[PDB]
């Protein structure tokens, strides 16, 4: 599954 | 060099009369922005596909054209790409053999 | 096994025509499986396989987990323009991570990003720090850092992604695990007086393949010249090799074909 990025 | 690496090709090997579907890959280009369109007899083909697009571990883009068709006697096809770090189209002629 | 899962992320702030300025795919052992782009707002199965092995419950949530994405990428860009001082132009932001399951049992993760093509900042081997490959992404990493991202990115990488990995490659086993046997022609138009042959490989599957061009019998490789491995539409490969020879030297060179769907190495002349 894909997933949340970070927040730069 | 961050230019398009382009080829040319049919799913199956090309025949008189055969239903087939042209293919073509550019690959190894940045920005992803790229223009990329069959075409028959200087003029753009009738159904394409896009995908996906996708990109190397290299970060390099990739995209593949593809479109069903039959090759045509005396037609001549190819792949026109324009992408901004060339200065004019460039135009991938393919070969029925 | 080797099985892998590979998510690509593209945010670009010029697609640019009609096209998504924001997608992202999903692959399965090499082959898309998976896809969302901010036109369609949705992600869909790219695998009849995907599709009947999944419910509603999975569509809606990558769906809202792409959409939370857009939002974050848009940002992002925001981000790492203005550390680069950018106030315009053509700029992407490219994400790359997913895992690996090695035949032996053992697994693999990477979690890495680019800005304009280059390396920005990424996960380092360990999952317990990232390092940032320019100057503009030190804030980032010390951010990062500060807020216990690579123990979360540590998680998801050795645990959620085997774990659906484990899923996937049990759901399209029969898919992934066939074999398609590629049509061959080879071909020598020429001029300017050189004899350039070409052998083509049609459609097989999987990847791997060797395609050679022998000449008194014996593999001219040093010279021969290949396209490597391009994808067809439909999750078969081509491949093409040429080699210049002599005008009349033509009936010497043999392209020979080597594929687990053959039931023999495939050897071929021209003409």
């Amino acid at each position: 599954i894909d997933w949340f990025d970070g927040k730069d | 060099d961050l230019t398009p690496k382009v080829q040319v090709y049919s799913r199956f090997p090309a025949s008189a009369g055969t239903k087939n579907v042209l293919n073509c890959f550019a690959a190894g280009f940045h920005p992803p922005k790229i223009s990329i369109t069959l075409m028959k007899d200087g003029v753009p083909m009738e159904g394409a596909q896009y995908s996906d697009m996708s990109f190397n571990d290299d970060w390099t883009f990739q995209r593949l054209v593809h479109a069903d068709f039959t090759p045509s006697s005396g037609s001549t096809y190819a792949c026109k790409v324009e992408h901004e770090t060339l200065k004019e189209p460039q135009v991938y002629k393919w070969d029925p053999e | 096994e080797l099985h892998t899962l590979r998510y690509i992320r593209t945010a670009m702030t010029d697609p640019g025509p009609g096209q998504p300025w924001f997608v992202t795919v999903g692959y399965v052992d090499g082959e898309l499986f998976v896809h969302y782009n901010s036109t369609a707002r949705r992600y869909v199965p790219r695998t009849e396989w995907i599709a009947a092995n999944t419910d509603q419950q999975y569509w809606d949530g990558q769906t809202q987990i792409g959409q939370l994405n857009e939002q974050i990428n848009r940002e992002n860009l925001g981000i790492r323009q203005r550390r680069y001082n950018q106030t315009g132009g053509s700029h992407t932001v490219q994400w790359m991570f997913g895992c690996d399951i090695l035949e032996d049992g053992t697994i693999r993760g990477y979690r890495q990003s680019a800005y304009d093509g280059r390396d920005f900042i990424a996960l380092d081997k360990d999952m317990k720090t990232f390092t940032a490959a320019v100057p503009e992404a030190v804030p980032t990493k010390r951010k990062w850092e500060e807020e216990s991202e690579p123990e979360r990115w540590k998680n998801y990488l050795e645990e959620t992604c085997v774990e659906w990995l484990r899923r996937y490659v049990e759901y399209g086993k029969a898919e992934l695990g066939r074999r398609e046997r590629p049509e061959v022609r080879v071909w020598g138009k020429e001029a300017d007086g050189i004899l350039t042959l070409s052998c083509r490989a049609h459609g097989f599957y999987p990847r791997p393949i060797v395609v050679s061009w022998l000449k008194d019998g014996a593999v001219r490789g040093q010279d021969a010249h290949s396209g490597g491995i391009v994808p067809n539409g439909d999750g078969t490969y081509h491949t093409w090799v040429t080699i210049e020879a002599q005008p009349g030297d033509g009936d010497k060179y043999q392209c020979r074909v080597e594929h687990a769907s053959l039931p023999q190495p495939g050897l071929y002349s021209w003409k």
